[PDB]
């Protein structure tokens, strides 16, 4: 145990995946432990080379009434723009040219390695674009949550409840809803993944350093590059929250229940006309909390025979998706 | 975005000088037109406040200025004409607080 | 030292509505904060040249 | 260029600030991308500094500020974020002078 924390393909590795009696490919093919995501979003490329600039409007006043002479003075419209910037993430792939053929049929090999690596960096990808930064940069979301307004523009973002503690970490998290067509930017150049392509040169070896270099393989990698668009800010609608447990007492009963929602949703229209969909977010957990607790609220609901409720995937009847979201954001509404 | 150059930690430590870092941004040009950028975030106690610098590779003329008070998020803007050698941040000074971090341009907006 | 309280265009607006990458107009284009209203109405010219007398 | 906003003079006498006069640049909005300037040509003596600050249509809040010392002929930059007022410029302080402050708007440079 001197030193050394390694990385690179070993025969290990290409060992443990392969098959006795034969085989050709790899037992179609390994399975499951990691969370999937949508989003399943649109692209935009476009201005400037950095930043999106955009505009928005800042106020509109005024007009007034005229007494067969008596105007006087002329009005004006302003504006002000804003923007933020965008981030790229990349790391590389190898092989070693020789053990890919060992046994044959490599092809297989560079498929698995490509499906796998896909999987974990969309999961990276949609863990943070949903919560902003203080860090080395993309990009910026949970910046507009804080609670009241006059420091900010929530208000129509921070419908929300409230409770939970601000000083211990447990648990409440929040539930999301935002239309599209409000994009996510790209510099001009490829859009996200596209990899693809390859490259087979020379080592470059681990550390010290290996004792030399020089060796054919096969070596590339999946870029990938993003930046969300507020575009115009009206489509977002965001929720604190709860922590499970008030959603507890409404288990079936109607005091504190998530019905709220409504509201969320009638705080978005203007218009403001587009873009064509919207979609709203759960966390998992959250999800299927809504569903027990939505399917026995003290009001309306029919039900013939029987229950639990044809899945929900409505209200109203706009579809939703399941996220990654943490389970513990604290409070953090308002500090 | 990015490297080239600095990267926190600076850190100023408890409250100390600031001149850090090393390598680099190098001690030939001038320049009047685009960006940079500096800010942070966790902080704890008193009155802060950074500055810039050159000549010829260490001493010890010319500046800006810039002024911060108490909280835990912040950020200015930009300089002017320079020498060219650029040292700083030059961050200072009373109390402690310790992981005060910074990063010193470019690039980089918000909102 | 410029004394008011800006009537008309003043390069503000200009810069700030602004053209980069050219251009033309604003991706169509800015967009935000004015509410939004109906009527919507029905509309008439009345008799005479005014008032619209009626009885009741 | 331009006429609204600022114009020379003030002019910056002996002993006062120069806070005066703009009412109003307005009083709503906020600001981050494009550029000002300030300068003017004789001097006198010594140690003058200009400064920036903004309320609701009056008085008196947050400010940015800036300093040099004694020549004839100079200009820094730009802002970072404000509410709106920009009471600006407040000129000081000493010594024995009295011509002449500056305006801002577009470029400048040299050749």
């Amino acid at each position: 145990m001197a030193l050394i924390g390694q990385t690179l393909p070993s025969l290990l590795d290409i060992y443990n995946r392969t098959d006795k009696n034969g085989r050709i490919a790899r037992i179609v093919e390994q399975l499951a432990k990691t969370n999937d995501i949508l989003t399943d979003a649109i692209y935009v490329p476009c201005n400037d080379g950095s930043k999106h600039k955009t505009t928005i409007r800042a106020g509109i006043p005024e007009p007034v009434w005229r007494r067969y002479n008596q105007g006087v003075q002329p009005t004006k419209t302003q504006t002000v723009p804003v923007t933020d910037t965008t981030g790229m993430l990349y790391d590389l792939g190898f092989v070693d040219k020789a053990l890919a053929d060992r046994s044959n049929n490599a092809a297989a090999f560079r498929v698995s390695e490509n499906m796998g690596k896909l999987q974990g960096f969309n999961n990276k990808v949609a863990r943070y674009s949903i919560y902003g930064n203080t860090d080395a940069e993309p990009e910026a979301f949970m910046g507009l949550a804080p609670r009241f307004n006059t420091l900010s523009t929530s208000k129509a973002a921070s419908a929300e409840n409230v409770f939970s503690a601000g000083g211990s970490g447990s648990t409440n998290t929040s539930i999301w809803f935002m239309s599209w067509g409000e994009n996510t930017a790209h510099m001009i150049y490829p859009e996200g993944m596209v990899a693809g392509f390859q490259h087979e040169d020379l080592g470059d070896d681990l550390v010290s350093d290996g004792n030399g270099g020089q060796f054919r393989a096969y070596r590339d990698e999946f870029k990938w590059d993003i930046g969300l668009s507020v575009r115009d800010w009206r489509s977002i609608s965001r929720i604190c929250n709860i922590d499970v447990t008030t959603l507890t007492k409404d288990a079936s009963t109607g005091a504190d229940l998530i019905s709220m929602m409504v509201d969320a949703y009638y705080a978005r229209d203007v218009a403001m006309l587009g873009d064509g969909k919207e979609v709203i977010y759960a966390n998992k957990t959250i999800h299927a909390w809504l569903h027990k607790q939505a399917m026995n609220a003290k009001n309306v609901n029919l039900t013939i025979e029987e229950y639990g409720g044809k899945k929900i995937v409505s209200f109203l009847g706009i579809p939703i998706r399941r996220v990654d979201a943490i389970l513990n954001t604290e409070s953090a509404v308002t500090a | 975005m990015k490297t080239v150059n600095m990267k926190t930690g600076t850190d100023s430590f408890v409250g100390e000088d600031g001149k850090p870092e090393t390598k680099d941004q190098y001690p030939w040009g001038l320049r009047i037109t685009l960006d940079n950028e500096s800010l942070q975030r966790l902080g704890l106690n008193a009155k802060s406040l950074p500055a810039v610098g050159d000549s010829v590779s260490v001493m010890a003329m010319a500046n800006v200025c810039s002024v911060s008070t108490r909280t835990t998020d912040h950020g200015e803007d930009n300089y002017v004409e320079l020498q060219i050698t650029d040292i700083g941040l030059a961050p200072q000074k009373r109390d402690d607080a310790k992981e005060l971090k910074d990063a010193f341009y470019p690039d980089g907006e918000d909102d």
